[PDB]
């Protein structure tokens, strides 16, 4: 049973890498195994060094393939994706299918987090629902992928020292034990700890503030310093805003923005970047251009 | 274990410019009347005069955060001596 | 930018701040000659202004002690 599913899933990886969509029953089985493998995973999953952390993909599949050509193939280099790989891109189902199949194939080598775009309402309004209707035909595969987004872990921890999440901090979160105590098994609300986890963003302020997004908050250097000191952390990695250079060290070498989708929405022209934590926590930046088409 | 006699001893030490012993016996009287400060000290032992004398004893021993905390204790908070 | 970069690390000195705000506004008022002294009071010469003090209601504090009643400096 393990051998036949392993070789079938490897053929699924090979068929995904050449940009071919799967079938509905194959997505059914992939999503069911993904549900089984993601049930036994905490809100703060400890990812051991080394790991190559990548940021937002947002359904740019050829850019994802280039990313695998830069940082290394998925069997050989560890990856940690901070969500938001589903909307604002032409090839959306292939990207999420490749990530989920790589997760269920390599359970210690691919870590997948949850973004704010990976919810029912946002996928319904910003494009994944339409892509679902135009390729697979009905809205049922969107139902499996929304449940799969529902089970995804929120944050991740690298060697007890680097905190990786999609959005930003929270006025209601003070310790990492509160992250592990949240009920993750629900769609992201309009108010609460987890909406702020997936929606907040840093800014050069002196305190909290209403984010110009309709949800989440915004935080400054004092808040980030307090969170890093009170939790034994030294770095907060996140991927929520478009960056030209692909990386930002804001809040005085404490908060790191890593955007990994070059030419966002195919009209912005940003040079994306990813971070490569070695076995000595001894990092480097891989900065790349969009793929030829 | 008689609080009034301890207050008298503390006042005699305070009059003879022995601030450490006066503070010791004031604290000792507070520990007699309340069960080692488990309940609140009654106002007939730590009067405003007694707390003010304790504040003066802390001030002349160059312990100023203790002066601020100890002058929160009064019925009206003495902000001038705190500052 | 100056709104989002405020740090609350001072005393509750309401009178001096209120006098400073009024001094700014009345300063430009008397610069422009909006108020014609001696020639009457013309309410058509008008510079509409609303000032909003957002505070907490704590005790009024100076460097010497707490002040019970609010007096503007003269
Ligand atoms: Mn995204
Ligand atoms: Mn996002």
């Amino acid at each position: 049973d393990e051998k036949v599913f392993t070789k079938e899933l490897d053929q699924w990886i090979e068929q995904l890498n050449e940009c071919k969509q799967l079938s509905e029953s194959q997505v059914k089985s992939l999503c069911e195994k993904a549900k089984e493998i993601l049930t036994k995973e905490s809100n703060v999953q400890e990812v051991r060094c080394p790991v190559t952390v990548c940021g937002d993909v947002h359904g740019q599949f050829h850019d994802l393939m280039e990313l695998f050509r830069i940082g290394g193939k998925s069997p050989d280099t560890n990856y940690l994706f901070m969500g938001d790989y589903v909307d604002r891109g032409y090839y959306s189902v292939e990207t999420v299918t490749l990530l989920v199949a790589l997760k269920v194939r390599y359970r210690e080598r691919i870590t997948i987090l949850r973004g704010n775009h990976e919810s029912r309402q946002i996928t319904q309004v910003y494009g994944f629902y339409d892509e679902c209707l135009r390729k697979y035909g009905n809205a049922n595969v969107w139902k499996y992928f929304t449940d799969l987004f529902d089970y995804l872990p929120l944050t991740a921890l690298v060697d007890g020292q680097i905190f990786c999440l999609h959005g930003g901090l929270s006025p209601s979160i003070d310790t990492l034990d509160h992250i592990r105590a949240l009920d993750r098994l629900q769609e992201v609300p309009h108010e609460g700890p987890m909406c702020d986890l997936l929606w907040s963003d840093p800014d050069d302020r002196g305190g909290w503030g209403i984010s110009p997004r309709g949800a989440g908050y915004t935080f400054g250097q004092d808040i980030s310093e307090t969170f890093n000191h009170a939790n034994g952390l030294t770095l907060v990695s996140r991927a929520h805003q478009l960056v030209m250079e692909g990386y930002n060290w804001c809040h005085d070498r404490n908060v790191v923005t890593i955007f990994s989708a070059p030419n966002y929405c195919y009209r912005c022209g940003n040079q994306a970047a990813i971070m490569e934590l070695d076995d000595t926590l001894k990092y480097s930046f891989l900065q790349f251009d969009p793929a030829p088409r | 274990n008689n609080h009034s006699w301890l207050i008298i001893q503390a006042d005699i030490y305070f009059a003879t410019n022995q601030y450490s012993a006066a503070l010791h016996y004031y604290l000792q009287a507070g520990a007699v009347c309340s069960d080692f400060f488990n309940k609140a000290v009654p106002p007939d032992v730590y009067t405003d005069q007694v707390i003010k004398r304790m504040i003066k004893c802390c001030s002349l021993l160059n312990c100023h955060t203790q002066v601020a905390i100890l002058c929160q204790f009064l019925r009206e908070i003495d902000y001038k001596t705190a500052f | 930018n100056e709104l989002k970069n405020l740090q609350a690390e001072g005393l509750t000195t309401l009178g001096q701040s209120l006098r400073t705000a009024f001094d700014l506004l009345n300063l430009n008022r008397l610069v422009t000659g909006i108020d014609n002294y001696g020639q009457g009071r013309n309410p058509f010469f008008l510079e509409p202004a609303i000032i909003i003090t957002i505070t907490d209601g704590s005790k009024l504090t100076t460097t010497s002690g707490v002040q019970d009643e609010l007096h503007l400096p003269l």
